[PDB]
């Protein structure tokens, strides 16, 4: 049997990697709420 | 010309506050007016 | 990708230079390429003459930093036949260079071809006698790497109780003559700071003092490597013979440079 | 043919022993 | 005075204090030719496979550099310098004629 | 009078001469910093490529190793020495000395700006190195990650890594620089044009996170992973600088002063006549601040 | 006076201390001592409080650099017969050592006598886990210079590839409180520096910061070493039980001292 080391972390791991370039997205949507307010 | 309209003036001063080459032309006319020993044009760079 | 190791099975790359050599043309490239860049902002005809001095001055420095720190003042090279590792009477064909510098000796050994006996013979050893280091102790971890038979002879003979003297007067030597080119590159750069000064006389004493103290280094190493008793170096069939290196000489010629400027400012001033 | 076909004695007694390198070796 | 000792040896009980010996152990023929190879070279007059000689083919160079020869004084006569001692392989040849 | 000049090659020339002319010492002081940037980056670089064999990392990683290595010591050099551009008493005391003539203080604040635009970008890589460095770290066994992080790996017969997870958020340096990486998506987008214009208060409570910014940089390499934390060594003398000029601008008293008159005067030009404080006194050419 | 060899005959001496905290403690009291000469200057009835403040502040600054700085963090001892040296059946009684601190361990064995087989055993050996030290390196020189038995149990017990994880935790812990520590350190001088400044709420807070790093350092210690797994050390027929040392209580006091002081000075200014 072949061990796979990153079987069942593909996903999670392009979910950490969305997560840090939505950062700016997020940072973004926070200052035009803050600047409409 | 200032030499001929002033023809007592043994030292003038000329103080330039601009553009880098804008005083870069007024220190070289003063250097080109110095180099005939008439009279002294002394040049500042003022950064107020 | 992954899957298979290792991940990267390439050779791993060597540098093709020595590291402080490639840094100082480095930082001194960087330096005349901005110059370069900021060129046009230089108003008038003056530069011209402007990048002249620039590029005299940036060609001394860098000069006198890299004679400092090359291994180029005491440099031979023979063509032999030499027992090449222990354990083994195969023997090999390869140059065998001596390259004795201020802080240490360079020892190189390339085979002629590189490939023999299934070994790639490219050896550039440096053993170091600076102040604070122990040259028997690194010729001692020499010995106990393994270092080729030709390698560790020219090793030995330059080691402090070798029967002839090179270690002690080749040390002084290079230890006063890396001083007086310290002493030459910190009057260089006085003598930079001092040329937008408007006292020029001062700028110009100072690179007259600069190429002073670089012929005075060069002096001194060659009255310090000239007193030694004759060290024979005998590789294989062959007898090893030194002369003064490349650094020698570019030392000469960027002093003699200096003095003559420093000399011409000096003169130009007087009559002018 | 090179008339040295042996491997030459050190004279610093070095690399005698396969393995031990410093044995019978000046200094040691 | 004590003799030389190996440097990593003399400071703790398990490793007690070992002499170090200042020539090859091996019976190389060390004092014949030296226990370096630039001994060697300076025993050596490189012209015909020889050991260097004097102006007597049949003694060998006299030693001129202060690293080559022990250069005890003569007990009898007071007698230093190396003007009479002969290069050897071992460092103390001229002990005795 | 006004020369004729040609209308695609005479023109762009002079203007190019105009333009060196006019800020040669801007363009010197850029070449310098981005020189001394390239320079860290490179050793590093140099480092990792030809002078780490003994390690192994590059059989591993060879590229994300080198740019993660250059970018950090990059912008460890980067974000200390952006302090400097905000030494407003240093930077006034050094506008009348000759050192105006090489360095053009004036632009500092816009120096300020371009120096952070560098340090995302570079710091973007810097994190994009570590991820395939993670991933790469995730995919190697435990043998090779014990080789690499004798301190932090074990080879005990596993033979499984750790997950990414656990380098990302179980990892000093993997949380810290995800919180650095939040912290300044924060910074960043706030202090844009855009949002200044929209907001004043909001710039400067955002602004204010380089205090955690700092911190969390500190914390971040202290756990030596790779190489022993440099970023204290960069950090040490402009913090220091810093620190000096913030105690000193605290240490004069800011007068308060009322306007007396307000004048819109065209092309977008505001006259303010304000009431002299009593002990005001001043010569020609000489500037003050207000808030 | 010649003649004879050696000049001086006479044991050499050692000194009787730790010399990172004898220099600390020299330097300290010098600055007390100034301070006390210049205390007559201090004028008006004011010198009182002036002497208790910069008491207090030396003491501080003296305290976390001696405790950061001190090996006195996880210290225990007892008193076993042992083996002593190899080839050698002779046992010793000596009382045995351990003293943890943040950037190694010391190891103490001391003869009871300390005459015994005709030997000194007044052991204090060092083996540092510091960064960019080797402790496995410092074991290996340890082992090839022949250390008595026990000081190389103790510290092999503390080398990284040991079956008990004491050196992970303990070389973390020691990190990380060291660097809070040099943390207090700097807060502690931005506080003297800002006490002198007109705004003394900013200095009474840095003062507070210095009590808040001090207290967090010692509480990462204790977090960091209480996580290893037991590492049963047994020497002879005895077991060596380690808690935490003078290093530990010393900063627990300090930090508390300084959170005090900031607390009491930002409640006096907000009443005053
Ligand atoms: C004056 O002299 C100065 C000193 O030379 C000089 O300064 C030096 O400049 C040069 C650049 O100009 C630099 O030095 C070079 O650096 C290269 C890279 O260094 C890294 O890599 C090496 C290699 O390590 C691998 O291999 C060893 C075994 O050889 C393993 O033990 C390692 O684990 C590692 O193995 C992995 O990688 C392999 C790659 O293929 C894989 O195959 C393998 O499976 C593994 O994955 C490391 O050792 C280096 O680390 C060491 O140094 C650092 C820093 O000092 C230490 O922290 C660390 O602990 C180590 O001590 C480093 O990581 C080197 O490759 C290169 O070495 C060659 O030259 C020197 C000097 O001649 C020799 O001593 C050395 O043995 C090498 O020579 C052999 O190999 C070359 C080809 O590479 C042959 O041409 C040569 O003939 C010889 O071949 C013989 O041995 C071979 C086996 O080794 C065998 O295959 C052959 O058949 C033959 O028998 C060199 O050191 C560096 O900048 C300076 N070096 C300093 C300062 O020490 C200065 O410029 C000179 N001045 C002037 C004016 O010229
Ligand atoms: C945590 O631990 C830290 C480390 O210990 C500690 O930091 C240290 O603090 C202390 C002070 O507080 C300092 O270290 C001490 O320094 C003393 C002096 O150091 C100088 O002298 C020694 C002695 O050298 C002589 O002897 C050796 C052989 O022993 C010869 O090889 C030498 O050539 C020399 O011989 C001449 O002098 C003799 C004197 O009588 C003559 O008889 C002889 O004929 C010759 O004329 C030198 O070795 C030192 O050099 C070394 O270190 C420097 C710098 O690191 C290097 O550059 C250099 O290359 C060397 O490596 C230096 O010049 C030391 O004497 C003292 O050493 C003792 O303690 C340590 C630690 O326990 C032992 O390892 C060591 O073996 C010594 O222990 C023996 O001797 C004492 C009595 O002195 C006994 O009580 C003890 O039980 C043991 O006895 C055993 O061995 C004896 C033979 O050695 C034998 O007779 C006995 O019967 C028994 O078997 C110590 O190192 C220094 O400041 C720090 N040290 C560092 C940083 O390394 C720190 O404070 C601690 N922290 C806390 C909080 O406490
Ligand atoms: C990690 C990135 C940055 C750091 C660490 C940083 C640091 C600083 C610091 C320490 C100050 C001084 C604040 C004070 O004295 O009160 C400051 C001010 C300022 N910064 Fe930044 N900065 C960063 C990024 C930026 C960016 C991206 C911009 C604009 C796009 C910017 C524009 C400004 C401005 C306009 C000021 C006001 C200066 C003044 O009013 O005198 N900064 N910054
Ligand atoms: C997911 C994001 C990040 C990851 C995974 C990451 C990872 C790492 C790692 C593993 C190191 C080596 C430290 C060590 O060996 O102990 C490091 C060093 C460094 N990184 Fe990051 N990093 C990230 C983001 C950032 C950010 C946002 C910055 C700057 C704002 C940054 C700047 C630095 C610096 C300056 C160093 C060197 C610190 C020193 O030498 O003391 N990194 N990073
Ligand atoms: C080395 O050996 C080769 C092969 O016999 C020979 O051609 C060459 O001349 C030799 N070199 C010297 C310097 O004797
Ligand atoms: C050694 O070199 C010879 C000739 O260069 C070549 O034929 C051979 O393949 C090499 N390797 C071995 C193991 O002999
Ligand atoms: C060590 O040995 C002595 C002599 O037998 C004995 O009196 C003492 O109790 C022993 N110490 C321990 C801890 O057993
Ligand atoms: C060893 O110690 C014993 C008792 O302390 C003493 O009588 C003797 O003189 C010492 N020295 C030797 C060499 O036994
Ligand atoms: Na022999």
């Amino acid at each position: 049997v072949v061990r796979d080391y990153f079987e069942g972390s593909g996903f999670g791991f392009g979910v950490t990697i969305g997560t840090l370039c939505c950062f700016p997205l997020v940072s973004l949507l926070s200052a035009w709420i803050v600047a409409r307010l | 010309s200032l030499q001929e309209v002033h023809p007592q003036v043994r030292k003038i001063g000329v103080f330039s506050c601009g553009p880098p080459g804008m005083t870069k032309n007024v220190e070289k006319a003063c250097q080109l007016i110095n180099r005939q020993d008439r009279t002294h044009f002394s040049h500042h760079y003022e950064n107020f | 990708l992954g899957h298979t190791f290792p991940f990267y099975a390439g050779p791993k790359p060597t540098f093709p230079m020595d590291t402080t050599l490639a840094s100082i043309i480095m930082i001194f490239l960087t330096a005349l390429a901005t110059f370069i860049v900021i060129l046009p902002g230089i108003r008038g005809k003056t530069r011209l003459f402007w990048l002249l001095r620039v590029v005299t001055s940036l060609f001394i420095g860098a000069a006198i930093l890299a004679v400092n720190f090359s291994s180029e003042w005491s440099v031979g090279q023979v063509s032999t036949n030499t027992s090449y590792k222990a354990f083994s009477s195969e023997w090999i064909s390869a140059d065998i260079g001596l390259q004795v510098g201020l802080g240490g000796v360079n020892i190189t050994l390339t085979g002629t071809p590189v490939q023999q006996l299934n070994e790639t013979i490219n050896y550039n050893e440096e053993f170091t006698w600076r102040l604070g280091e122990n040259y028997a102790e690194e010729y001692a971890k020499a010995l106990e790497k393994g270092l080729p038979d030709p390698v560790l002879y020219l090793a030995e003979k330059f080691t402090p109780r070798s029967p002839c003297g090179l270690y002690r007067q080749y040390r002084l030597a290079g230890h006063y003559t890396s001083a007086m080119l310290w002493v030459a590159f910190l009057c260089w750069l006085l003598a930079n700071v001092m040329l937008s000064m408007p006292v020029l006389v001062y700028g110009g004493y100072m690179l007259l003092a600069t190429g002073i103290f670089q012929l005075l280094a060069l002096l001194f190493f060659s009255m310090a490597t000239s007193l030694t008793s004759p060290c024979p170096l005998h590789l294989g069939a062959s007898v090893l013979h030194t002369h003064h290196g490349p650094a020698f000489w570019i030392t000469l010629t960027t002093g003699l440079l200096c003095v003559l400027l420093g000399l011409a400012m000096a003169v130009a001033h007087r009559m002018q | 043919q090179n008339p040295i076909s042996w491997e030459v004695q050190r004279f610093d007694g070095w690399y005698n022993n396969l393995m031990e390198h410093r044995w019978g070796s000046k200094g040691s | 005075q004590r003799s030389r000792w190996d440097p990593e040896t003399g400071r703790s009980p398990s490793n007690p204090r070992d002499p170090a010996n200042q020539v090859t152990g091996w019976l190389d023929g060390s004092a014949i030719y030296g226990s370096s190879h630039s001994w060697s070279d300076a025993l050596r007059s490189f012209s015909r496979g020889q050991l260097a000689s004097g102006p007597d083919p049949a003694f060998p160079r006299d030693s001129q550099n202060p690293l080559l020869m022990w250069a005890a004084p003569d007990p009898a006569t007071g007698q230093n310098g190396p003007r009479g001692l002969y290069a050897f392989g071992a460092e103390r040849g001229n002990r005795e004629p | 009078r006004e020369k004729f000049q040609r209308s695609c090659l005479h023109q762009t020339v002079q203007q190019f001469k105009r333009f060196i002319e006019n800020y040669r010492r801007h363009i010197g002081c850029v070449a310098v910093f981005y020189a001394i940037a390239g320079g860290l980056f490179l050793e590093r670089a140099y480092y990792y490529a030809f002078a780490a064999h003994h390690t192994g990392i590059t059989d591993t990683t060879r590229v994300g190793i080198i740019l993660s290595r250059g970018t950090a010591a990059s912008i460890s050099f980067m974000f200390s020495y952006i302090l400097l551009t905000m030494c407003r008493n240093l930077i006034t005391f050094l506008r009348e000395t000759f050192l105006n003539r090489y360095v053009p203080f004036d632009a500092a604040v816009d120096f300020h700006r371009l120096i952070a635009s560098t340090a995302i970008v570079l710091t973007v890589l810097h994190s994009v190195g570590h991820v395939v460095n993670v991933y790469l770290f995730s995919i190697s066994p435990l043998s090779v990650l014990s080789c690499l992080f004798p301190g932090l790996f074990h080879d005990d017969g596993s033979e499984f890594p750790q997950k990414y997870y656990w380098w990302f958020f179980q990892t000093v340096p993997g949380l810290t620089g995800v919180v650095l990486l939040l912290i300044l998506a924060i910074m960043y987008v706030f202090a844009s044009h855009h949002f200044r214009r929209r907001s004043f208060r909001g710039f400067w409570l955002t602004h204010h996170l380089y205090i955690l910014l700092y911190v969390l940089l500190i914390i971040h390499g202290s756990f030596a992973l790779i190489q022993l934390p440099r970023f204290h060594i960069f950090f040490l003398v402009p913090a220091i600088i810093y620190g000096g000029d913030k105690l000193v601008s605290l240490s004069r008293k800011k007068v308060e002063i009322s306007v007396v008159k307000a004048e819109l005067l065209p092309s977008g030009v505001t006259h303010l006549r304000f009431q002299r404080p009593q002990g005001f006194e001043y010569k020609s050419g000489q500037w003050v601040r207000i808030a």
